[PDB]
C-alpha cells in the first residue's frame, strides 16, 4: 500500500523520536506558560505514558498518523491554543479510580 | 385521595412511600397534583340512547374532536364506548 | 499576530458553535431535520428551509403547488430584508455607527411578526417544508405586508443618509478588504462577495428556482471589491427585494399550499379525522415519514449571505444518510486572512462585518 | 366559496423602491460668500 | 428504612444511595464534601442560614434534582427535623472560628452538634459524621477547642454510633490557615510567639479531608470510630511560615512578639463587626502545637494517602505572589525542614 | 478604448488580438507536443483553431467578443493562459494512458 | 408522468450533461472510472483517487470546462466498503452555467492529494474532512482541527462514532477548571426503528 | 438585468468643484446626517410599556405546552405516542397502561421544556388536539428542575389556559 | 394503495367477541382474511373459529360465547395483519418503533424456541417469535409469549 | 401621529422629507386582529374519478441514475451547457 | 492487519470489553414484509440502564448503546469489526425454506389437507 510519510518502521520510529524530543523539551515551557500546579517530571512522565500507550503499533502508516496527530497536539500547546483545562485533561483527576479486579467489579455493578 | 404519609395521590396512583427518599423534594415546596381526575369526570357523563343500531361519535365539534368512529350497539348487557371520547351509548331496551 | 496594530497574520479559530447538526440529521426523519436548518443561519431562517425543501423535493421528484412557490419567494425576500438589515446595521454598529441599528431593527421587528402570524414563531418558523409550506396565509396578512413594504423604502433612504455619503463611513470602508474577481472565484466566495468585485452572477437569475423566473429585479454589481461597494450592493439588494415583494403581493395565485400527495405532505386535519386513508398517511408521515428514493443531490439557492447549498444523500429509507451543508460564510471566513493583508486592527472589524458571517452556518 | 388571503382586485398600489436622497442646501459660492461676509462683519 | 441500591457507573448521572444532609456546606470544607457527594450521584440536601446567593456555587456540583437547598435554624430543632427527615447520612460541618453576637463557641460547637445528633436519632438516620478538631481538649487554652471537646462527648451521648473526625489544620484554596499567614505581609513583619520555634503543626489538605469523609460513609466499619486527619509531615511554625512566604516570594521578616502583646493585638481585631482578621482564640490555637494521637485511625486507614503540603501549596499561595513571581514553577522553592 | 474591464484585478489590454494570437500559437505548439490519438489534443486543437480563426477574421474588439462568447476579451486572454498552463501540466500528467486501476468491487454501488 | 404533483423533467440538460460526461471521460480516461447523469440533471464523474489534482485542474482551466468555483467538498462514510470514505467535489462553472461532481475514495490510512493548489477554497474543506472523518490530505499547507474541541479525540462524522460521543464537560469546584468525564446521560437517546418492512420503490430493487 | 452601484464619475465644472470643496470644508453631509438624527429625535419612540403593554401576537403563536380535555372533562390524550415520535428533540416521554375503565390513558407524559425546540410538530401530529402549544411565553423559572414538566404540570396548564387555547384553536383550525 | 378516500358513506360496526383472557378482540378492524381460522384449524387443531353470516355482514369468531383455549392461541395475534386480534397483556403499553429488539432463546420449555425480547427503556415490553425453520418455525407457546 | 405642526415642520425640515406621510409606527392601516373564517380550496387531486395514484406517483417515477460511461466493460468538443448569455444593463436605474 | 483502534479515539473500556454481534435482523413477526431482512447489521452488547432519580427516565452510561451499523455482506461487517478491534460474534443468516403450497390440496379426496371451512 502507498505510504504516508515512511516506507519502513525504522523510518517511522525516527519521526516518533523527533516528536518525543519536541514534546520533552516543551514540557518545561508548558508548565511555566500555563501556570500548571504539577512538576516538570509529571508532565514528562505523562508524555512518556501517552507515547507508551501506542507502543504495540506495527503498521508504519498508523505510526505516521499518530505522529501527525502528535504534532497537531504539540502545536496547540506551543501556540497556547489549548488551555489549562485542555492540558490537565490528560491527568484525570475528577475521575474516580475504577478497579480492574474481578471481585471489585463484581461488588460495584454489572460492568463486564 | 391521600396516601398514608399524608401526600395526595395522582390519577395514575403514584404516591411516594414513607420509605422513599424522593419525597424530600416536597419538603419546603408543593407536589403538583391535578384535581380533575378524568376517569371520575367521564363516568359522570350520562349514557346517551340512540334508536339506530350503529352510531358515530366525533367527540363533538366536528374537526375539533377526534377521528370519526362507528360503534355497535347490539350487546344489551354493555354500552358501546367511544375509543377516543370515552362517551357511552346504548340502544333502547 | 499584530505588529503594533497592523495585522501580520489573521488566524480564524472556529468550532465554538459546532453543534454537530450534520450528524444529528442522520438520526432523524426528513421532516424532523427541517427545524435544524432554521438554526444554521439564524438571521435568515426561511431561506434555509427553502434550500432544504428544494433538495428533498428534487429527490422526491415532486413539485410544490404554484401558490406555495410564491409564498416561498415572498417570504424568501422578506427573509432577505431581515438578513441585510442585520448584515448592514451590525456591520455599522461594529464600525461605530450605533444609531441605524435601532432604526432598522424596528422594521426587523415588524417582519418578525410576519413570521409569527404565518407560523407561530418569530425566528424559527419551520414554515417552508418539502412539498410547499405548512399553512396557508392567514387572512389580512398580505395587506399588512403591503403596508410595511410601502414605507420601508424611506427606512433604507434614512439608512443611506447616515452612511452612504458620510466621509467617516467611506474612510472606514473604501479600499478596505479589496477582493479581486479571480481570487473570489478560486477562494469559493459567493453572493455579494462575488458581485462586489464586478462578477455578474446571481443564483436567482442564472439558475432560477421556485418562481424566481417570473419576477423582475436588478442585480447590483460592484466595481472596486472593497467593503464600501459590498455595502452598496446589500443596500441596493434591500431595495430590489421590495421590488420583488411588490410583484409577489400582486401575483399571488389561488390554490393549495401543499403538494396534493398525501404520501409526502400530511392531509388536512378535517380529512385526517374523516378519511381512513388520510388517517393512515397522517399516522405514517408523523411516525416514520415519507421514504425518499435513493440518490444524492446538491441543491443550492441564493441565500442572503451567498450561495447556500445542501448535499443530501438518500439511502431509500425515511432518514437521510448524509446531509452536508454548504455555508456561504464558511468560504468567506476562510479568506479573511487573504482580505486582511496590510490592514489595521480596526479594518479587520470592518472586513469581518462586510463578509456577513453568522457562525451557526459556519460551525454546522 | 374559497376565501383565501388574496390581493385586492386590480392589485396593490405602487411601492417605491428607489433611492430618493434629496438635494438640499445652497451652492458652494453662496455658502462661502455667507461665511466670508460673517467674517468681515466680525472683523469690523 | 431509606435504603437505596446504587446504580450507574459512579458518575454525575448515577445513583449512589448516599442521600445526605451536609450541615454547614456553605464553607471551606462544605464545598468539597458536597462536590465529592455530587459527582458520585448522591442526593445532597444542603441546609443554609445565609443568603441563597452565597449557596449559588454549590448548584453546579450535582445533577438535576441532586442538590436540594432548604433553610434551617440552629436554634430550632423543627428546622433540623425537616432537613434530616429523609437522609440516611448526616454530616455536621457547622463551625465558626470567631464568637458572634448571637452565637458563641458553646452555641456552635456544643448546642448545635448535640441538636443535630439528637434529632438524627429521632428521624432514624443511619450514619453521622461529626467534625471536631485534632487539638480538642477539655482543658485547652482556647475556648474554641474547649467547646470542640464538650460537643464531641455530647454527640456520642446523643448519637452512639457516630463517626467523629478530628482534622488538624485543613489547608486549601479558600483556607483560613495558609491564607492567614500569607496575609500577614500587609502588617509589616510576621509576629510569632517565641519566633514560632515552640509550635509544631501538621496541616491536612482539603481534598484529603473531604475524601476521608466520603470514604468514611462508604466504609461500613466507620460507625462509632474516632478518626484523626493529619498531614504526612510535621513542621515547626517558623519553618512552615517561612515556606509559606517562600513559594509566595514575599520578604519574610519574623519578629518575636510576647504572648501578652499578641493576645492584646488579637483583642483589637475582634472589634470588627464583620469577620475578624484574627482572634484571641485564633492566636492561641495557632501558637498551640498540634497533638499526636497514634491510637486513632487516620486517612491511611480509609485508603486515602495524605498529600504532602509541598505538592498542593503552590495552588493556594500563587494568588499571593506579585506579577514578577506568578509564572514560577512549584519546584524552585525547596521543601521546608520537617520535624519527623 | 475600454476604460475598465469591470472585474476587479483584470486590466484592460491595449493589444488583445496580438496577445490572443500568441497565446493560441503557444497552446497549439504544446498540443503538438502531445500524442495525436489523445482526445485532449484533438479537442483542444479544434477549439484553439476555431478561436484563432475567429480572432484573425474580425478586427473589431466588441464584435470579436460577441463572436467568441467568452465574455470580455481580457477574460478570453485569461482563459487562453489557463489553457496553456493546463496543456503544459497535462504534458506531464499524461492522462491519455489507460485507467490506473478499476474501482474495488462494489465501490460505486448505491444504495448499500 | 404529468400534472402538477409530478416534477417536470428537462431532457435537454440531461443530454447536454451526458455529452459533457462522455467528453470528460474521453479526455481523461486514465482516472475517470464511471460517469452518471441523475434524472434531475446532475452530472457525476467518478475518479480514481490519484486523479484528484489532474481532473480538478482540467475542470478548472479547460476552455470547455470553466469550473472555477469550488461549490463544496465533503466526505461520505459508508463503512460497508473497503474505502469507506467517499470524497465528493462540487464544482460550479459560471461560464457555462452548470455544475459537476467528482467522487473519489480513500481508506482510513491512504492519504489524498490536497486540491489547495487547484482551488484555494479547498483548504478549510479538507481541514473539516480531516477533523470529521479522519481522512488525511497530503501536501496540505495547514492541516489541523477546525470544528472539534482542541483536545478532542476521535472523528465524529464517522458512521461508527457514537452520536453522544465518549466524553462530556462540566465545571469542578475542586480543580477550579472545566474537566472532561465519560459521558453519562440522564435520559438515553431513544433509538427508533422506523423502516417499513415493505419495499417502497421497485425501481431501486437490488438483485437477490 | 443588472445594476452598477458606484461607477459614477464626478463632473469637473468649476461650479461643481466649488460645491464639492464647500462640502469638504463646511462638512455639509455631516450636518445632513446630524439633521437626520435630529429629526429622529422628535419622532415618537416605538417603545411599549412592558409589562403593562404587551407586543402583538397571533392565534398560531407556539408557547408553553398544555394537555387539553374533552368538553366532558376527560383527557383527549389517547396515548398514540406519535407526538413523541415526531418530536425532533426527543423531549416527550410517554408511558401508557390500560386504565381502570380500559381506555388508552397515559401514565407518564413528560416533556422537558429545556430540550423542546418549540416547533409545534407535537400539536400538528396529535390526532385529537390533546397536546397544544398554548399562548403562554412568560413562564421563566429560577431552577432547571421546574422546566421538566410532568403530566400533572401539562394537565394543570391546559385547565388554566383552556379558555384561550380553545379560542385560538377555533380561530385557526380552518387553516390546519 | 391510494392516498385519499372516495367512500362518502357510513362505515359498518361489528360487535366485539370475547374469545379468552389473552387475545383482545376488536372485530371492527377485521378484514376477514381468515388467517386466524386457518391457523386454528390447522396448526392448533381447535375448530372453534369461523365465519358466521354472509356478504358485508360476515363476522369472524366463535358463534357461541366460547373461549379459544390452546397453548398456541397467542400466535393468532401475530398472524393477524390488522389490530383486530391484539395481546391483552401488551395492550396500550408501547409502540413498535420505540421498542428495542433483542434476539434471545426461550427457556420456558425444552424446545428452545427462538424469541425476540422487545425492550423499551430497560424494560421487557413483549416477547415475539423469531423464525427458525428447524425448531419452532414461526410460533411460540402461550407461556413463552 | 400626535405631533404639533411646529414639531412636524421641524422634523420634516431636519429629515428633508415628508415623514407624516410614511410613518413607521402603525396606527389604523393594519389588518383587523379578528378576521372572518376562511375556506381554503382543495388541490388538483381532490376528485372522485380518473384519480388513480399510479398516474400521479411522482415519488415512484424516479429512476436510478443513468450510466453514461463505465471503465468496466471527428467528434466536436462539447461544453457542459451553452455559454451563458451576457447580462444586459438595467433600464430602470442603469447607474445608481 | 488493520489496527485502526489507536486512531478511532475510542477509550480502552469500549474496545476490549465490548462484544459486537453481526447478524441479519429477524423479520418482525407482526408483519409479512421482508424488506428489513436484507442487509447485515452490527450492534454492541446491552448494558446497564438505570432509572433517573428526578424523572424516572432510563439513564445510561453506555455511549455505544445506539450504534447499529448496516453492511451489505457478512464479510464486510467482519472486516469492519476486525479493523476497530471489537470481539465480533457472527450469526449465520436464516432464510425461510421453499415450501410446496397447493390450493387444490384444500379439497383433497383422501388426504388430511382437506379443509373443513374456507
Ligand atoms: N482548618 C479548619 O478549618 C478546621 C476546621 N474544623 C471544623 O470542621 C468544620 C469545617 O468547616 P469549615 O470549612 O471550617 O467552615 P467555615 O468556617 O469555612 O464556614 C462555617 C460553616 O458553618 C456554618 N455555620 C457556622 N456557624 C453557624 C451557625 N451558628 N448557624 C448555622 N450555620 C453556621 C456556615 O454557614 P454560613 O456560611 O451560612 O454562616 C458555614 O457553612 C467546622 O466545624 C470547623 O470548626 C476542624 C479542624 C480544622
Ligand atoms: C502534558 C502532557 C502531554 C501528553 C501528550 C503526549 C502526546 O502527544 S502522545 C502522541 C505520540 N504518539 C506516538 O508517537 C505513537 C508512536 N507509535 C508507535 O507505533 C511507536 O510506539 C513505535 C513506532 C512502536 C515505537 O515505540 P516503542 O519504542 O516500541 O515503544
Ligand atoms: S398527546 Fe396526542 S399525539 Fe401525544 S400521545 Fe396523546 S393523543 Fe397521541
Ligand atoms: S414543540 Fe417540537 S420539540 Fe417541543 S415537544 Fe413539540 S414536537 Fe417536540
Ligand atoms: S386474522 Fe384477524 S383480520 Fe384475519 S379473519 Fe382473523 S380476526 Fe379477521
Ligand atoms: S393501525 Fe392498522 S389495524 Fe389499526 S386502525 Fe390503523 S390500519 Fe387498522
Amino acid at each position: 500500500v502507498k505510504p504516508i510519510f515512511s516506507r519502513d518502521m525504522n523510518e517511522a520510529k525516527r519521526r516518533v523520536r523527533e516528536l518525543y524530543r519536541a514534546w520533552y523539551r516543551e514540557v518545561p515551557n508548558t508548565v511555566h506558560l500555563f501556570q500548571l500546579d504539577i512538576s516538570v517530571k509529571q508532565g514528562r512522565d505523562k508524555v512518556r505514558e501517552m507515547f507508551m500507550k501506542n507502543a504495540h503499533v506495527t503498521d508504519p502508516r498508523v505510526v505516521d498518523l499518530l505522529v501527525i496527530k502528535g504534532k497537531m497536539e504539540l502545536e496547540e500547546t506551543i501556540n497556547v491554543w489549548k488551555q489549562r483545562t485542555h492540558i490537565m485533561r490528560f491527568f484525570h483527576e475528577t475521575e474516580a479510580p475504577r478497579p480492574t479486579d474481578f471481585l471489585s467489579k463484581f461488588y460495584v455493578g454489572h460492568d463486564p | 385521595r391521600t396516601s398514608p404519609t399524608g401526600e395526595k395521590v395522582t390519577h395514575t396512583g403514584q404516591a411516594y412511600d414513607d420509605g422513599d427518599y424522593r419525597r424530600v423534594r416536597f419538603s419546603d415546596r408543593q407536589k403538583e397534583v391535578n384535581e380533575n381526575f378524568a376517569i371520575d369526570l367521564i363516568a359522570e357523563q350520562p349514557v346517551s340512547e340512540v334508536g339506530s343500531r350503529v352510531i358515530s361519535c366525533d367527540g363533538g365539534g366536528g374537526a375539533l374532536g377526534h377521528p370519526r368512529v362507528y360503534i355497535n350497539l347490539d350487546k344489551e348487557t354493555k354500552t358501546g364506548t367511544c375509543g377516543y371520547c370515552g362517551l357511552q351509548f346504548r340502544q333502547p331496551h | 499576530e499584530l505588529s503594533g496594530e497592523m495585522v501580520r497574520k489573521c488566524d480564524p479559530h472556529i468550532g465554538l458553535l459546532h453543534r454537530g447538526t450534520e450528524k444529528l440529521i442522520e438520526y432523524k426523519t426528513y421532516l424532523q431535520a427541517l427545524p435544524y436548518f432554521d438554526r444554521l443561519d439564524y438571521v435568515s431562517m426561511m431561506c434555509n428551509e427553502q434550500a432544504y425543501s428544494l433538495a428533498v423535493e428534487k429527490l422526491l421528484n415532486i413539485q410544490p403547488p404554484p401558490r406555495a412557490q410564491w409564498i416561498r419567494v415572498l417570504f424568501g425576500e422578506i427573509t432577505r430584508l431581515l438578513n441585510h438589515i442585520m448584515a448592514v446595521t451590525t456591520h455599522a454598529l461594529d464600525i461605530g455607527a450605533m444609531t441605524p441599528f435601532f432604526w432598522m431593527f424596528e422594521e426587523r421587528e415588524k417582519m418578525f411578526e410576519f413570521y409569527e402570524r404565518v407560523s407561530g414563531a418569530r425566528m424559527h418558523a419551520a414554515y417552508i417544508r418539502p412539498g410547499g409550506v405548512h399553512q396557508d396565509l392567514p387572512l389580512g396578512l398580505l395587506d399588512d405586508i403591503y403596508e410595511f413594504s410601502k414605507n420601508f423604502s424611506f427606512r433604507i433612504d434614512e439608512l443611506e443618509e447616515m452612511l452612504t455619503n458620510n466621509r467617516i463611513w467611506r474612510n472606514r470602508t473604501v479600499d478596505i478588504g479589496v477582493v479581486t474577481a479571480e481570487d473570489a472565484l478560486n477562494y469559493g466566495f459567493s453572493g455579494v462577495m462575488l458581485r462586489g468585485s464586478g462578477i455578474q452572477w446571481d443564483l436567482r437569475k442564472t439558475q432560477p428556482y421556485d418562481v424566481y423566473d417570473q419576477v423582475e429585479f436588478d442585480v447590483p454589481i460592484g466595481s472596486r471589491g472593497d467593503c464600501y461597494d459590498r455595502y452598496l450592493c446589500r443596500v441596493e439588494e434591500m431595495r430590489q427585494s421590495l421590488r420583488i415583494i411588490s410583484q409577489c403581493l400582486n401575483k399571488m395565485p389561488p390554490g393549495e399550499i401543499k403538494v396534493d400527495d398525501a404520501k409526502v405532505s400530511p392531509p388536512k386535519r378535517a380529512e385526517m379525522k374523516t378519511s381512513m386513508e388520510s388517517l393512515i398517511h397522517h399516522f405514517k408521515l408523523y411516525t416514520e415519514g415519507y421514504q425518499v428514493p435513493p440518490g444524492a443531490t446538491y441543491t443550492a439557492i441564493e441565500a442572503p449571505k451567498g450561495e447556500f447549498g445542501v448535499y443530501l444523500v438518500s439511502d431509500g429509507s425515511s432518514r437521510p444518510y448524509r446531509c452536508k451543508i454548504k455555508a456561504p460564510g464558511f468560504a468567506h471566513l476562510a479568506g479573511l486572512d487573504k482580505m486582511s493583508k496590510g490592514h489595521m486592527l480596526a479594518d479587520v472589524v470592518a472586513i469581518i462585518g462586510t463578509q456577513d458571517i453568522v457562525f451557526g452556518e459556519v460551525d454546522r | 366559496k374559497v376565501k383565501q388571503d388574496m390581493p385586492p382586485p386590480g392589485g396593490y398600489g405602487p411601492i417605491d423602491y428607489k433611492r430618493n436622497l434629496p438635494r438640499r442646501g445652497l451652492s458652494g459660492y453662496s455658502m462661502f460668500a455667507v461665511g466670508i461676509g460673517t467674517l468681515l462683519f466680525g472683523y469690523w | 428504612h431509606h435504603a437505596l441500591i446504587p446504580h450507574g457507573k459512579g458518575g454525575r448521572s448515577s445513583v449512589s444511595g448516599i442521600v445526605a444532609t451536609v450541615f454547614g456546606a456553605t464553607g471551606f470544607l462544605g464545598r468539597y464534601v458536597v462536590n465529592h457527594l455530587g459527582r458520585m450521584g448522591s442526593q445532597v440536601i444542603v441546609p443554609y442560614r445565609c443568603e441563597p446567593y452565597d449557596t449559588m456555587h454549590l448548584r453546579p456540583m450535582g445533577d438535576l434534582g441532586q442538590i436540594i437547598f432548604m433553610e434551617w435554624n440552629g436554634k430550632d430543632k423543627d428546622s433540623i427535623r425537616k432537613v434530616v427527615e429523609h437522609s440516611n447520612v448526616v454530616i455536621n460541618l457547622v463551625g465558626r472560628e470567631w464568637e458572634t453576637k448571637n452565637f458563641d463557641f458553646e452555641d456552635v460547637f456544643v448546642k448545635i452538634p448535640h441538636a443535630i445528633a439528637q434529632v438524627s436519632k429521632e428521624a432514624g438516620v443511619e450514619k453521622l459524621i461529626h467534625i471536631s478538631h485534632l487539638n480538642a481538649d477539655i482543658k485547652s487554652p482556647s475556648r474554641y477547642l474547649r467547646s470542640k471537646a464538650v460537643g464531641e462527648k455530647e454527640v456520642r451521648a446523643a448519637f452512639p454510633e457516630a463517626t467523629i473526625i478530628k482534622p488538624s489544620d485543613i489547608f486549601g484554596r479558600e483556607d483560613r490557615f495558609l491564607n492567614y499567614f500569607a496575609s500577614m505581609r500587609w502588617f509589616g513583619g510576621v509576629p510569632l510567639i517565641s519566633l514560632g520555634k515552640e509550635t509544631v503543626k501538621q496541616p491536612v489538605y482539603i481534598v484529603d479531608v473531604s475524601k476521608g469523609i466520603i470514604n468514611a460513609i462508604k466504609d461500613p466499619d466507620a460507625k462509632g470510630k474516632t478518626f484523626a486527619f493529619v498531614g504526612p509531615n510535621r513542621y515547626l511554625l517558623f519553618d512552615l511560615v517561612q515556606y509559606i512566604f517562600a513559594v509566595a516570594y514575599r520578604p519574610f521578616l519574623p519578629y518575636p512578639l510576647p504572648h501578652f502583646a499578641y493576645r492584646w493585638v488579637g483583642r483589637l481585631f475582634e472589634v470588627s463587626p464583620f469577620e475578624p482578621w484574627t482572634t484571641r482564640d485564633k492566636v492561641e490555637r495557632v501558637h498551640m502545637s498540634d497533638m499526636t494521637l497514634p491510637h486513632l485511625p487516620g486517612l491511611e486507614d480509609l485508603g486515602i494517602q495524605a498529600t504532602p503540603l509541598e505538592l498542593k501549596a503552590i495552588e493556594v499561595l500563587r494568588r499571593h505572589r506579585t506579577y514578577r513571581w506568578l509564572t514560577s514553577e512549584m519546584e524552585d522553592v525547596k521543601p521546608a525542614k520537617t520535624v519527623n | 478604448l475600454k476604460k475598465t474591464t469591470g472585474l476587479v484585478g483584470l486590466a484592460v489590454c491595449e493589444t488583445p488580438h496580438e496577445r490572443l494570437k500568441i497565446l493560441y500559437t503557444k497552446i497549439l505548439d504544446v498540443l503538438g507536443q502531445i500524442p495525436k490519438n489523445a482526445a485532449y489534443r484533438k479537442y483542444t486543437e479544434q477549439i484553439t483553431n476555431e478561436k484563432l480563426g475567429m480572432v484573425k477574421a474580425e478586427p473589431d474588439v466588441k464584435k470579436l467578443e460577441e463572436q467568441l462568447q467568452g465574455g470580455q476579451i481580457e477574460e478570453v486572454i485569461l482563459q487562453a493562459e489557463n489553457e496553456l498552463s493546463l496543456a503544459r501540466k497535462m504534458l506531464r500528467w499524461k492522462p491519455w494512458e489507460p485507467l490506473v486501476e478499476e474501482p474495488p468491487a462494489n465501490q460505486w454501488k448505491w444504495p448499500i | 408522468d404529468t400534472r402538477p404533483t409530478i416534477r417536470p423533467r428537462n431532457d435537454v440538460v440531461h443530454k447536454q450533461l451526458s455529452a459533457f460526461g462522455q467528453y470528460v471521460a474521453e479526455i481523461l480516461p486514465k482516472y475517470v472510472q464511471q460517469v452518471q447523469v441523475s434524472c434531475f440533471n446532475e452530472l457525476e464523474i467518478f475518479i480514481h483517487p490519484d486523479g484528484v489534482i489532474p481532473v480538478l485542474t482540467f475542470l478548472r482551466d479547460h476552455t470547455n470546462a470553466q469550473f472555477k468555483s469550488l461549490a463544496d467538498l465533503t466526505a461520505v462514510d459508508v463503512p460497508t466498503r473497503q474505502n469507506r470514505f467517499e470524497i465528493v467535489y462540487n464544482l460550479l462553472s459560471l461560464r457555462f452555467n452548470s455544475r459537476i461532481r467528482v467522487k473519489t475514495y480513500t481508506d482510513e490510512l491512504t492519504p489524498i492529494e490536497s486540491s489547495v493548489t487547484v482551488y484555494k477554497a479547498a483548504n478549510w474543506y479538507e481541514r473539516e474532512i480531516w477533523d470529521m472523518f479522519g481522512v488525511f490530505f497530503a501536501n496540505h499547507p495547514d492541516l489541523r482541527r477546525i470544528l472539534t474541541d482542541y483536545g478532542f479525540e476521535g472523528h465524529p462524522f464517522r458512521k461508527d462514532f457514537p452520536l453522544s460521543g465518549y466524553v462530556e464537560l462540566r465545571y469542578d469546584d475542586e480543580v477550579k477548571r472545566v474537566v472532561a468525564e465519560p459521558v453519562e446521560l440522564a435520559q438515553e437517546f431513544r433509538k427508533f426503528d422506523l423502516n417499513s418492512p415493505w419495499e417502497a420503490f421497485p425501481a431501486y430493487r437490488q438483485p437477490p | 438585468t443588472y445594476k452598477f452601484v458606484n461607477m459614477r464619475e464626478p463632473s469637473m465644472d468649476m461650479k461643481s468643484v466649488t460645491d464639492r470643496a464647500a462640502q469638504t470644508l463646511l462638512w455639509t453631509e455631516l450636518v445632513r446626517g446630524l439633521g437626520m438624527t435630529l429629526s429622529y429625535l422628535f419622532r415618537e419612540p416605538a417603545t411599549i410599556n412592558y409589562p403593562f403593554e404587551k407586543g402583538p401576537l397571533s392565534p398560531r403563536f407556539r408557547g408553553e405546552h398544555a394537555l387539553r380535555r374533552y368538553p366532558s372533562g376527560e383527557e383527549r390524550c389517547i396515548a398514540c405516542k406519535l407526538c413523541e415520535a415526531v418530536c425532533p428533540a426527543q423531549a416527550i416521554t410517554i408511558e401508557a397502561e390500560p386504565r381502570a375503565d380500559g381506555s388508552r390513558r397515559t401514565t407518564r407524559y413528560d416533556i422537558d421544556m429545556t430540550k423542546c425546540i418549540y416547533c409545534g410538530f407535537c400539536q400538528e401530529a396529535c390526532p385529537v388536539d390533546a397536546i397544544v402549544e398554548g399562548p403562554n411565553f412568560e413562564f421563566s423559572t429560577e431552577t432547571h428542575e421546574e422546566l421538566l414538566y410532568n403530566k400533572e404540570k401539562l394537565l394543570n396548564n391546559g385547565d388554566k389556559w383552556e379558555a384561550e387555547i380553545a379560542a385560538n384553536i377555533q380561530a385557526d383550525y380552518l387553516y390546519r | 394503495g391510494s392516498d385519499r378516500s372516495r367512500f362518502l358513506e357510513g362505515k359498518r360496526a361489528v360487535e366485539d367477541k370475547n374469545i379468552g383472557p389473552l387475545v383482545k378482540t376488536i372485530m371492527t378492524r377485521c378484514i376477514q382474511c381468515t388467517r386466524c381460522i386457518r391457523f386454528a384449524s390447522e396448526i392448533a387443531g381447535v375448530d372453534d373459529l369461523g365465519t358466521t353470516g354472509r356478504g358485508n355482514d360476515m363476522q369472524v369468531g366463535t358463534y357461541i360465547e366460547k373461549m379459544f383455549m390452546s397453548e398456541l392461541s397467542g400466535n393468532i395475534i401475530d398472524i393477524c395483519p390488522v389490530g383486530a386480534l391484539t395481546s391483552k397483556p401488551y395492550a396500550f403499553t408501547a409502540r413498535p418503533w420505540e421498542t428495542r429488539k433483542t434476539e434471545s432463546i426461550d427457556v420456558m420449555d425444552a424446545v428452545g424456541s427462538n424469541i425476540v425480547v422487545s425492550t423499551r427503556t430497560g424494560e421487557v415490553m413483549r416477547i415475539l417469535p423469531r423464525m427458525h425453520e428447524d425448531i419452532n418455525e414461526e410460533w411460540i407457546s402461550d407461556k413463552t409469549r | 401621529a400626535s405631533a404639533t405642526r411646529v414639531i412636524q415642520l421641524l422634523r420634516n425640515w431636519a429629515s428633508g422629507r415628508d415623514l407624516q406621510a410614511k410613518l413607521q409606527l402603525r396606527y389604523q392601516e393594519i389588518s383587523k386582529r379578528t378576521q372572518p373564517p376562511p375556506k381554503l380550496p382543495v388541490g388538483p387531486s381532490h376528485k372522485l374519478s380518473n384519480n388513480y395514484y399510479c398516474t400521479r406517483d411522482g415519488r415512484r417515477e424516479a429512476m436510478p441514475p443513468s450510466i453514461v460511461m463505465s471503465s468496466q466493460k471527428e467528434k466536436k468538443a462539447v461544453t457542459p451547457a451553452p455559454p451563458i448569455k451576457r447580462w444586459e444593463l438595467s433600464k430602470d436605474q442603469p447607474y445608481l | 492487519k488493520l489496527d485502526i483502534t489507536t486512531l478511532t479515539g475510542v477509550p480502552e473500556e469500549h474496545i476490549k470489553t465490548r462484544k459486537v454481534r453481526i447478524f441479519v435482523p429477524a423479520r418482525n413477526n407482526m408483519q409479512s414484509g421482508v424488506n428489513n431482512t436484507k442487509k447485515w447489521k452490527m450492534e454492541f452488547d446491552t448494558r446497564e440502564r438505570w432509572e433517573n432519580p428526578l424523572m424516572g427516565w432510563s439513564s445510561t452510561a453506555d455511549p455505544l448503546s445506539n450504534l447499529v451499523l448496516t453492511f451489505s455482506t457478512k464479510e464486510d461487517a467482519v472486516a469492519f469489526a476486525e479493523k476497530n478491534g471489537w470481539s465480533f460474534d457472527v450469526e449465520e443468516r436464516k432464510v425461510p425454506k421453499p415450501k410446496s403450497k397447493s390450493y387444490g390440496a384444500n379439497f383433497s379426496w383422501n388426504k388430511r389437507t382437506r379443509v373443513s371451512t374456507k
